[PDB]
């Protein structure tokens, strides 16, 4: 059903499938293309997975993939990339609405720059929307510590000086980051690859709850809890079988229970024993790459 | 101008990048403050993967702009 | 990684441009000392009598001075600059005598032990000298590191004595040591953000810090904890100046106002008149008791003189409403603009002035007044293209440019273009020639053509860091700067100015079609008309055929290089006969 050439769609399409609210508006985009006239692929492949739920209780993914300049034959590629490329893909909302929200909603948000010349203690303010954050693993052993690491006051010396138009001359700055608005589910990209061109195969113990309010520019009461986990399997840049892991989101007696999308084989896990999969207490061969925090 | 561009490590790296060069001069630049090679390079702005053989003015990059640095990982 | 430099500048420049960053007094012969941001030295007079306050200046810095000492009674000045340098001066002739260049990065502090005679030094790349006067003046001299530290200092003090030394850094801790055996001492920690001004006790005994939180601090050498804590100022404190005996405190910083806080009660205050800009490095005038005066510096180019004489009897309405001391100061330039042209500059700088520039005879051709800039240079637009082969730097308030290996010689003109009397000049190397005219090397048994003004500084500095040498155009003949310049010029200069090499030149293909050739990048489009009328025949040619670029027909003297650039968005042209 699903050959083994393919291992970054597939994670991708089955990480997303259960996204909250995302097979609900993806039908109401092709039911406004129904009558007017990848959209119309998207709503193919998730009618005929959901045939296949009521048996349990060939796929065929390449029309995707026909559809979907670097594309090209048997090859290996990245998963992050091919998510951006389907969420850019999904500009075809715009067109379609502006003739007269699934990405600007589920996966967007924006962020506040701001920078301090040590000499004059003048501040400046920028905005810059984020739909993932890239946090470094490990310098040159937390997830809190990665994120402050990645947004947290952070002084520019050296060759690296801050031109203040203030001052008019070379100074040295301060930089901060603050989260304005915080999507339906933030998705987190570790920066697994060391320039020293190599991988680290120590892992971060990655929280089942996360807030963010210590790095946010408004008082907010809002948790965060991990449901989708895609790891790699190699040891170095040059291929690896990608594996994906979703949690139950809503069947009798599967409700909160981890799933293993292996290859060609479904398999069904408990929430303590993959909790202790991915921490670093046993020396793993799977390396965490991309964490998805749906909300509550 | 002088944009911001995070590396790997989490570090920030300055440049002048003189806005209405392509992103190839970009990328250069970055590998001689860096020692990457361009073909490996992923420059991310916005949200959004900065494609080659375009200037920067389409990409409305102004005053201090960070650039995210990251590789590519296959599979 | 080395690049010439040069600025534009008047002869005598009797006025401060772009602000002031230190200050001192010379209470024994009535002088005063103002280092600021522009390079320049200036020695005023205090004296009220004096009309036209001016003595000799000392220029030999090329960017900020952070802090002057003087030193041995007055008889030496020790200067520190953005630039790694530490130089020793005259002060009773305003002639510079030594320099020391064991730095990395910029200098921002400067201590003076008087009973002891000793300097030290602290910059942003964390190291500190203890330096030595007396071997200074007579005299590669020894070093006495004392460092023991994490992040860039940026302000230092020492006691009277010379027996303890204080260092403030971004850690917000600060840190004591002792010159005599370079140990450490303490570790007085409790500051929320960077000091900035630190004054010790003439027995070392308490301290005085300001952070730019916005308190004060006093702490104490003989138990390392403070004592107490004074917030009267709503922004941080950039200045701090004391009484003889720690009785009274004199602060300003980006509040834009002078208080003088007491210190055995804090709640007794008198509020000096507030300046127009942030009051930085502020200074006392200790002629006697009480100190009846007190001199401000500020970001812009004025300082003035405070009478304090309603202190201790005035009983929040400030004291002052003018100063009693004015000195005048011009105007430093903020935006410039280079011409398509480019050989002159349109600068518009404070007061809202507007001045036309040239670059190759480094000279001012006129001004054009009070007018809008956006108009101004809107009209002053021309048809051709010449790529840029120098920058401009607006920092020090005045015009600096820099010359780069990789483009300095990146531009051809004509000969009528460039308005001289076809030769092909070249714009970088006739200004290296000029430049570097009276050096013995170059001459022979700006060539030709025009000179340089004979007072131009000339600057080879590394890529962004320290300058390696520091010449005037006119003194290049004698020995000891021949002796430097033989050894401090790179390579590439020489093989252009001493040796006659002809830098390489530029060709560009582009395709045409009756709807591969390599040609030079100022080759005029009349000569293309001239090759394909001759080519293809079964005055006459300039008559018979005309050529068309993206459906613009092209004017018979215009280049191919701006073709490129302002038609075309390979080059591809199109030839139609008749
Ligand atoms: C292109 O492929 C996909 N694209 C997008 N999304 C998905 C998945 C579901 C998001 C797939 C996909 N990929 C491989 C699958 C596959 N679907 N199915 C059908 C299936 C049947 C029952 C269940 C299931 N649901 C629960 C519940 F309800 F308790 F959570 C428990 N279980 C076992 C899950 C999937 C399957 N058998 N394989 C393995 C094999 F085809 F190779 F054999
Ligand atoms: N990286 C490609 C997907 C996994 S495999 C088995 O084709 O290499
Ligand atoms: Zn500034």
């Amino acid at each position: 059903n699903n050959l083994g050439n393919t291992c970054y769609l597939n994670s991708i399409l089955q990480v997303l499938y259960f996204c909250p609210g995302f097979k609900s508006g993806v039908k109401h985009l092709f039911n406004i293309i129904s009558r007017k006239k990848l959209i119309c692929s998207l709503q193919s492949l998730i009618i005929s997975v959901e045939q296949l739920q009521a048996s349990f209780l060939a796929t065929q993914p390449r029309r995707l993939l026909n559809t979907l300049p670097m594309y090209e034959g048997y090859l290996q590629h990245d998963a992050q990339e091919v998510l951006q490329c389907i969420l850019g893909n999904i500009e075809t909302c715009q067109l379609l609405k502006k003739e007269e929200e699934l990405v600007e909603k589920l996966f967007q948000g924006q962020l506040v720059l701001r920078t301090r010349c040590l000499e004059c203690e003048s501040l400046t303010e920028r905005r810059e929307d984020f739909q993932d954050i890239s946090v470094p693993v490990q310098e040159d052993k937390t997830l809190r510590w990665a994120i402050s690491q990645f947004a947290s006051v952070e002084r520019i010396v050296g060759e690296d000086k801050y031109f203040c138009e203030n001052c008019h001359h070379y100074t040295e700055a301060e930089r901060s980051l603050l989260f304005d608005k915080m999507p339906e589910v933030i998705t987190i990209h570790l920066k697994c690859f060391a320039a020293s061109l190599s991988k680290i195969n120590t892992p971060l113990l990655t929280p089942l709850k996360l807030s963010l309010e210590e790095w946010s520019t408004k008082p907010t009461n809002d948790s965060y809890g991990l449901f989708a986990v895609v790891m790699h399997s190699g040891i170095t840049i040059s291929s690896g079988h990608y594996t994906a892991s979703v949690k139950v989101t809503d069947l009798k007696e599967y409700e909160g229970k981890w799933l293993l999308f292996d290859d060609s084989e479904v398999k069904v896990t408990e929430e303590k024993d993959f909790l202790n999969s991915l921490s670093p207490s046993t020396s793993p061969t799977s390396t965490p790459y991309l964490l998805f925090y749906k909300k509550l | 101008m002088q944009i911001f561009v995070k590396t790997l490590t989490g570090k920030t790296i300055t440049l002048e990048v003189e806005p209405s060069d392509t992103i190839e001069n970009v990328k250069a630049k970055i590998q001689d403050k860096e020692g990457i090679p361009p073909d490996q390079q992923r420059l991310i702005f916005a949200g959004k993967q900065l494609e080659d053989g375009r200037t920067l003015s389409d990409y409305n990059i102004q005053k201090e702009s960070t650039l995210h640095l990251v590789l590519r990982l296959r599979g | 990684k080395v690049q010439v430099s040069y600025v534009i500048r008047d002869e005598v420049e009797k006025y401060n441009r772009n602000g002031v960053n230190a200050l001192q007094l010379d209470p024994a012969l009535n002088r005063l000392f103002t280092a600021g941001r522009d390079s320049i030295i200036r020695i005023w007079s205090v004296n009220q009598h004096k009309q036209d306050p001016y003595i000799a200046s000392m220029e030999h810095h090329t960017d900020w001075v952070n802090d002057i000492v003087l030193c041995c009674n007055g008889k030496t000045l020790i200067s520190a600059s953005s630039d790694t340098t530490v130089k020793v001066w005259n002060a009773h002739k305003g002639f510079c005598m030594s320099t020391l260049r064991t730095h990395k990065d910029y200098v921002k502090a400067l201590a003076y032990a008087k009973d002891k005679e000793l300097v030290a030094s602290a910059g942003l790349d964390r190291q500190i000298f203890l330096w030595d006067v007396n071997t200074l003046t007579a005299l590669t001299v020894t070093t006495s590191s004392l460092s023991g530290n994490k992040d860039s200092i940026y302000s230092l003090a020492m006691n009277q004595l010379g027996t303890i030394i204080v260092s403030g850094s971004t850690e917000k801790v600060l840190r004591v040591w002792d010159p005599r055996t370079c140990a450490k001492l303490m570790k007085l920690k409790g500051h929320t953000d960077n000091v900035k001004a630190l004054l010790l006790n003439r027995d070392g005994t308490q301290c005085l810090s300001g952070s730019s939180d916005g308190t004060i601090r006093l702490w104490s050498l003989g138990q390392q904890r403070c004592i107490a804590t004074y917030r009267v100022h709503d922004e941080g404190v950039w200045a701090l100046q004391v009484n003889d005996a720690f009785t009274h405190v004199y602060s300003g910083g980006r509040d834009r106002k002078i208080y003088c806080t007491d210190l055995r009660n804090p709640d007794i205050r008198v509020l000096i008149c507030e300046e127009k800009a942030p009051v930085l490095k502020m200074e006392l005038d200790r002629s006697a008791d009480p100190p009846p005066a007190i001199w401000v510096a500020t970001t812009k180019s004025t300082v003035n003189k405070w009478t304090l004489k309603g202190i201790h009897n005035f009983r929040i309405t400030p004291l002052c409403t003018q100063p009693d001391q004015v000195i005048k100061g011009g105007a430093s330039i903020i935006q410039c603009h280079i011409l398509n042209d480019k050989r002159h500059i349109l600068t518009k700088d404070t007061n809202n002035n507007v001045a036309y520039w040239d670059v190759l005879k480094a000279c001012k051709v006129e001004d054009l007044g009070k007018v809008d800039f956006e108009d101004e240079i809107k009209k002053r637009f021309k048809m051709v293209y010449v790529p840029n082969w120098f920058s401009v730097d607006l920092k020090t308030g005045m015009l600096t440019i820099t010359l780069d290996e990789s483009d300095c010689f990146a531009a051809w003109v004509s000969a009528k273009d460039a308005g001289f009397s076809d030769p092909k000049l070249n714009l970088g190397g006739l200004l290296l020639q000029a430049l570097l005219e009276y050096w013995p090397r170059t001459h022979v048994n700006g060539n030709g053509y025009f000179q340089v003004p004979p007072h131009t500084p000339v600057i080879f500095g590394e890529a962004g860091g320290r300058t390696l040498f520091r010449l005037l155009c006119r003194d290049s003949g004698g020995e000891t700067e021949s002796m430097l310049l033989n050894e401090t010029v790179p390579q590439w200069v020489i093989d252009i100015t001493v040796d006659k090499n002809m830098p390489k030149f530029n060709k560009i293909p582009f395709y045409l079609q009756p709807h591969r050739l390599s040609a030079s990048d100022m080759l005029q489009v009349r000569k293309v008309m001239e090759h394909v009328y001759e080519k293809i025949i079964n005055v006459l040619a300039e008559e018979k055929i005309e050529l068309l670029c993206q459906d613009q027909v092209l004017d018979p003297n215009m280049d191919l290089r701006t073709v490129k650039h302002f038609i075309w968005k390979d080059l591809t042209l199109h030839y139609r006969q008749k």
